[PDB]
């Protein structure tokens, strides 16, 4: 059984405020509420007499016309709320006894404001919801007889959604209340969220009176991704985040997340009231309207001997100041410590959010009803047979169309779909002084504007997190791994620095002969790395070699001009000048040797490495063949099948020829191999583009030579210990030692330089500069 | 509006305890506190007792305190005034009275006024 | 105001049909309802008539009691089944009172039912809903008052289950319609499934208006998951089921996935007509509803002259053919023919699904106002004055503690969630004759027991059909190696060679001693590599170094037994002496370079490592010191510091001492670090015997060796020129460089390679029995 | 249930054309359909005039056809009628009765009734 506020009229004005809270989750089926609400359903009954006694005192609204009212209790549940518009409807739905309510001033949830329009609907009774904002309640086909004073959620979604796109948050966590505003309004706002670039780590949806153990879950559920996602964008009535900020107490949450809130935690300070350090810094949202003041007034003086109409006024008195009344009516005995009568109302008083609207709502209904008596039946005064009994779908017509300035001073006036417009006014809860708090207008929303200044805001600049599952950590040469699932919270990486990364999403290997340039946004010629100039390092070598064509151009000076010499006016003179031939060709090698990198250069550097080495063997097969020729028929080797002809030009013929075959065989393999620099990786990071080769292709040029370096040591075996020229027998010896030696020591150093020809112009220099230095020194030397 | 009826009047010697049940009629009645009222033969309607609207504190006047009994069942709609050691000064017309929006007992406001009874004590 | 078919009788059961369809949005404030619906409306008023007639003819449920009726139309909308259930509660709420309505057969929708049960749960007025099949109607916190005899959707959630489990498909992909029905339903369902160990993909949240492309982009994100993917769970409806198949037809994807919806489209021919080829191999299911025969009968004989207690009936037949009964009330003008006297019902018939719960519903009623009857009016029959007005919140009490036995034989039951057992059967859609499609069982579910007939499942394409996110790979060496995505989608990878799967996820590497047995399933004993005779290729070397024992033995047999032999003893029989000791010190180890290491052989083992090579270099360096001291000592080497002595025993006591020298290095070099092993495994496979050798102790001896035979050699460069006897001194020159080379040629070969054991052997074998061969083999035979 | 008023009856002449308004309570009453028994004193019952519940189509007893007219709103929960052509003995008791089911017409099981008028006939 439940009390009514009753107040006389000629027109009754019910209305639906949640006097008592909720009632508790397991004690909905019996239907009892628990506790006066103090701020928001027994101030809106003070409001809602006051509201009346003015517009029965206004000489002008409603005049002879007296109002009357009839509040009953919402409770903010479904159950409840229904029961009281059964008793509303009752009256004339079953001489005379009752009064027929023309209007209702709806409830403050969007879930109950529904419950209650599917039953009055039914009845041609109008409502008003002076804070009802789920965008549900913007189609008129289902609920006709809605009209707000407020606007629908679609703005509140819009606008959380301009303040957290603004703070450049993307990746935030999103809980909010079971039931329609919740659902409508989150929807809403999420729907907005995926297309403006935003994501989510949880969307949750938890009920208003929900029990303890459900906030507990929720909060793991919403500490879970706190290590990244640190704003929570809570759209939720009051006790629900009251329920929210409960279990940051319990847990130790306090400091953890942000909180940027809705209209349902709009400007409440009974739901931080008991929760401050919990939730500072929270960005809520709530509507504008002015404080009314003449309300402050009436309310602040009422002593509890004046409410001899308001029923709820000694529970909500004996609640206020938790103290029993010793010998009032309807005295609570679990209430202690006996009232004194000098007890204000001004401590830590918040007025409200919704007193504005509230007052508003009431006088909607008051010109609805003077605009039908001066459009039915004008001309005459207070009460005419027209609209006796109203009809609540005349009346809904007056309503929707009927604008009027409210008390506050703001305009409202209603739209085809019985909305009115309205600014949103952020707030930010602070610590405002030594340890003090407020809501503090840090803003405002308007249609598009959104004025809010950050260094104001919490008082920090830095204040809250970049918030977003992955950093802007897609820096140049890093790529993005899409994580499966969401792509707006993907997974960071550097490609591997060999791919370079064109597309957002697609890290990708360069061809060859490009190596991927600076920022990965191309790719660039690993350069030439041209081996065609010098390279002092190599330069010792060079300029080396260039003193042995100097010398060159000395053993053509000592034996080309002046042939008298015993050595040459006796021996087969075209050996010697051959011998020259093969020298200079040992020794124009380091000339023609460096090459640039392009094919016509790397058959050159063939024409050096296997070719030029063949000829510095012509030189040593022409030595050992010749002194072999004539050893033949002579008694320092013992052969009967002499190698030799009686022609000196046949000697010179015979040595000429197996230089040759071994010269025709390499000239073959080489016009066969295609010869190229080549752009190969030993490693990723040379200049390289240098010549190719399979080593046992100059192996063959080694291997014939090398043979017939067997041939000549294999001749060196007696002529060391054939002594008859002048010492030559010692020099001839040591120095068949020498190039045998040097070939076999630079062999496993040629297939141990990577890059050979390096080895083969030292080990060729060498070679030939001892048969100059060591086979030309002493003879001509003792024949200058 | 609630309104009441009495039911359990009775012309009881001394010393007989007699029962009274003030019975109400329609929803809305855990939200009322009642009141027993009394008028001897040529007296004034004198407040013998009351009980808060939830029940759990109850009032007796000065002239019969602690002595009778009131309790209240709001599921009932009724109120039960059970008296002890009735003296033929206990005699007079008794009233049922919901009280509320009262100030300090016994200055309530008393609006729905019962039917009444005579409930004599004899000799 | 609408039309209300009643029967007057004692105890009167509400009802609330979905007689006509909901309004179109035309109309929809005005609340009038359109045509009439013929197989959910007038067939079950006739259903409901008919089950009263039989328990108003039935002995055993209610004798003496009338059960009478007011049958109302919801409509199938929400506003038009208020303004009806407020109208059953007008006439109980107060030409009088005629009866309080026990309870209300529950309309068909679900959101039609929630919101009658709100305004019913008020006045105490149970209500049993036949197809009110939603998630939320099982909190009877909210909804107390609510019965049925359908299972929540809850149910669904279990059987989809079960049959994704009884195939072992875990990688199913859901999908589903958005609203009370889909997403409660699925998220149940989703939960279910996490628990039980199945898996997703994507959780579409397709609507049933979004545009082809809304569709066609759900198919697409499930598309990219397809190589991985082939189930697609739905709790999908008619409309959104088809619509995912017009983007399926679009993509040209007709048969690929398995979709597995819920009865959304079980009986639902409209999702696939005109479209039948393109779901094929869909496992779907619905509610076992038998159908219900005694009902058919009294429908097809319904004359629509002799009943006289059911308005609608006259629209049921003007509206099935189309006929206006010139003479009968009521007539539709608007239709366009006149009613001949022969048509019937028998013609396009089809009982209803839903009409098994309907008649289970109005006898779960008329039991448990039985059942109340005989536990609260006992020893009277019929209506006494307790039940009289019947009370609605007892009357739950034993409706619901009420089990019966319905009209198909089955059971109704009730749980404490006021919901039923759920029957259910499991269908599918297949090749059925040449290329036609009808909807066919397999089978059915029962409470929580399955039954599928699995050989008509799809002829084996549902019977090889298959998904998982990983294949098992089970076995050992094959670890479960995954992103941290989600529990089902991980990798499979295998395991390196030290490791083995003790965590089956990780393969545990155990410790160095115990190596991996096979499969991966532990780990044992490795293996040991001591090297006694090593090998055949080993026995090589035991060859040599035998054979060599076998010819020293012979010297010592015949050398030392002839006692006199001139050459031997030309100088001093010390010096002689020693170098017998020398040769036979360095070649008694080498016959045992054979040996195993262990803790008391170490001194045994790491002696013969480098005192083997010590005592083989000590033979070599009293040869060489023979030789270098004779130069020395006579006038062989001129010098004027010729350090002789008197008596020549001082000449030979320097012998021993200059041998004592490298005895004490290397006994030294072993006793700054005692015998051990240090077992290296390079690899978890490689086990050898690898005794420490600091590369110091190879390094030092070697170059003692080494130096002390250059500076005898240096000495007897005078007789590697010439002999002064039976060529002994030019042969032990020839010893030196013979031996000196097959050392230092055998230093990379121990250094620069791997296998170091024989090698040391070959090089100390070698060494010696050459020396052997070369300075004591000749003079044997040339002293004979 | 229906509870049913008529009116319109009244002292009229031969060649008189007269309303005959039959008002109607219970809000189903665009379910029903009406009809006007025709029972004179000195002759009995007879079905004369009808109306489906739509309106729609409607009846004239054919002795009467085209000397009416009937008219119905569903809208104020009333039918009316019109007598044309009027004569001495088309008075009588005008039951405005009501069927909800029926045959063809004029046997519908007329449910509902009105205390009908003998409407006093005169030339
Ligand atoms: N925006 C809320 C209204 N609001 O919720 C509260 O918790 N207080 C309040 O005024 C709704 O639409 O329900």
């Amino acid at each position: 059984q439940r009390s009514v506020a009753r107040m006389d009229g000629d027109v009754i004005i019910g209305a639906l405020f949640s006097v008592h809270h909720q009632p508790p989750a397991e004690k909905v089926p019996e239907r009892k509420c628990g506790e006066i609400r103090e701020q928001y359903g027994i101030q809106r009954v003070e409001a809602m007499f006051h509201t009346l006694d003015k517009i029965n005192a206004d000489p002008v609204l409603l005049p002879n016309i007296t109002l009357g009212s009839e509040i009953r209790d919402s409770c903010w549940h479904s159950s409840v709320a229904l029961e009281q518009s059964i008793e509303f409807i009752r009256d004339s739905l079953i001489g005379r006894t009752k009064k027929p309510i023309a209007g209702v001033i709806g409830p403050g949830s969007s879930s109950v404001a529904i419950q209650v329009q599917n039953l009055l609907q039914l009845f041609d009774i109008p409502q008003i919801a002076y804070s009802a904002t789920s965008i549900d309640l913007s189609d008129k086909t289902l609920y006709k007889y809605f009209l707000r004073v407020v606007p629908s959620d679609t703005l509140q979604a819009r606008a959380m959604l301009d303040i957290v796109k603004r703070y450049n948050w993307t990746y935030v966590s999103a809980v909010h209340t079971e039931g329609n505003y919740g659902e409508s309004g989150m929807d809403a706002f999420k729907e907005l969220a995926a297309q403006e670039g935003l994501c989510i780590a949880h969307s949750d949806k938890i009920y208003s009176n929900a029990g303890e153990k459900s906030f507990d879950r929720l909060l793991r559920k919403l500490r879970e991704r706190l290590p990244k996602a640190r704003v929570v964008v809570c759209f939720c009535e009051g006790m629900t985040v009251r329920g929210l900020l409960s279990a940051m107490r319990r847990l130790g949450v306090v400091g953890e997340f942000s909180l940027i809130g809705s209209d349902g935690w709009a400007d409440r300070d009974e739901v931080i009231e008991g929760y401050e350090v919990e939730a500072n810094g929270g960005i809520t949202i709530k509507l504008q309207s002015p404080e009314v003041r003449s309300f402050d007034d009436y309310f602040l003086k009422l002593r509890l001997d004046t409410n001899h109409r308001n029923p709820w006024f000694q529970e909500f008195w004996q609640h206020r100041f938790q103290c029993r009344l010793e010998g009032f009516p309807q005295e609570n005995s679990n209430f202690k410590r006996i009232c004194t009568g000098n007890e204000s109302l001004e401590e830590n008083y918040v007025q409200d959010s919704k007193m504005g609207f509230v007052i508003n709502a009431i006088y909607a209904m008051a010109h609805g009803l003077q605009n039908m008596h001066h459009a039915l039946c004008p001309g005459h005064v207070g009460l005419c047979d027209a609209m006796k009994p109203i009809d609540g779908s005349k009346l809904l017509d007056f309503l929707i169309k009927s604008s009027f300035i409210g008390v506050s001073g703001e305009e409202v006036w209603f739209d085809e779909k019985g909305d009115a417009p309205g600014r949103y006014d952020i707030m930010n809860l602070q610590y405002t002084e030594a340890n003090r708090y407020d809501y503090v207008h840090v803003g405002t929303w308007h249609e598009g504007v959104l004025n809010i200044d950050d260094y104001k805001i919490q008082m920090n600049k830095s204040g809250v997190v970049r918030s977003v599952c992955s950093e802007p950590c897609l820096k140049g040469q890093i790529k993005v791994i899409r994580k499966g699932e969401v792509s707006c919270c993907w997974i960071c990486t550097a490609c591997k620095e060999n791919e370079y990364v064109q597309d957002e999403f697609t890290c990708k290997a360069c061809d060859l002969g490009w190596w991927p340039n600076a920022d990965l946004t191309g790719c660039e010629p690993i350069p030439v790395r041209y081996l065609e100039w010098s390279n002092i390092e190599s330069i010792i070598a060079i300029a080396f070699s260039c003193l042995g064509i100097l010398v060159t151009l000395f053993v053509t000076l000592i034996f080309v001009l002046y042939r008298d010499t015993p050595v040459v006016k006796s021996s087969s003179r075209e050996l010697c000048y051959i011998i020259l031939a093969g020298i200079f060709l040992g020794y124009v090698c380091p000339f023609t040797l460096i090459a640039k990198p392009t094919t016509t250069s790397c058959y050159l550097q063939r024409l050096l490495v296997g070719l030029s080495s063949a000829m510095c063997y012509s030189a040593l097969v022409t030595k050992t063949n010749r002194i072999a020729r004539i050893l033949a028929g002579s008694k320092k080797k013992i052969c009967t099948r002499k190698p030799r002809f009686m022609s000196a030009w046949a000697q010179v013929i015979i040595a000429s020829i197996l230089i040759s075959v071994q010269l025709t065989l390499v000239v073959t393999l080489i016009i066969m191999e295609p010869p190229m620099p080549i752009l190969s990786y030993p490693s990723i990071k040379e200049v390289y583009l240098i010549c190719n080769t399979s080593n046992l292709g100059v192996v063959a040029p080694l291997g014939y030579n090398g043979l017939l370096i067997m041939s000549c040591t294999y001749y060196a075996f007696k002529t060391r210990n054939v002594p008859a020229n002048f010492n030559e027998a010692k020099y001839i010896a040591f120095t068949m030692y020498t190039t045998c030696i040097i070939w076999l020591a630079f062999v496993p150093i040629y297939f141990g330089s990577n890059y050979k020809i390096i080895t083969t112009c030292f080990a060729v220099s060498l070679s030939v500069t001892v048969a100059l230095g060591c086979m030309f020194t002493p003879k001509m030397y003792i024949i200058i | 509006q609630v309104q009441l009826v009495e039911s359990g009047g009775g012309l009881v010697q001394a010393g007989g305890s007699l029962r009274l049940s003030c019975a109400a009629s329609g929803r809305t009645f855990t939200s009322y506190a009642m009141g027993w009222f009394r008028q001897a033969p040529g007296k004034e309607r004198e407040s013998v007792a009351a009980i808060s609207s939830s029940g759990g504190s109850t009032h007796y006047a000065d002239s019969v305190k602690g002595r009778f009994t009131i309790s209240r069942d709001n599921s009932k709609n009724t109120v039960y005034l059970q008296m002890n050691s009735l003296k033929p000064e206990d005699t007079a017309v008794y009233y049922c009275a919901a009280a509320m929006y009262g100030s300090r007992w016994p200055d309530w406001e008393y609006d729905y006024w019962g039917q009444g009874t005579q409930v004599t004590v004899s000799s």
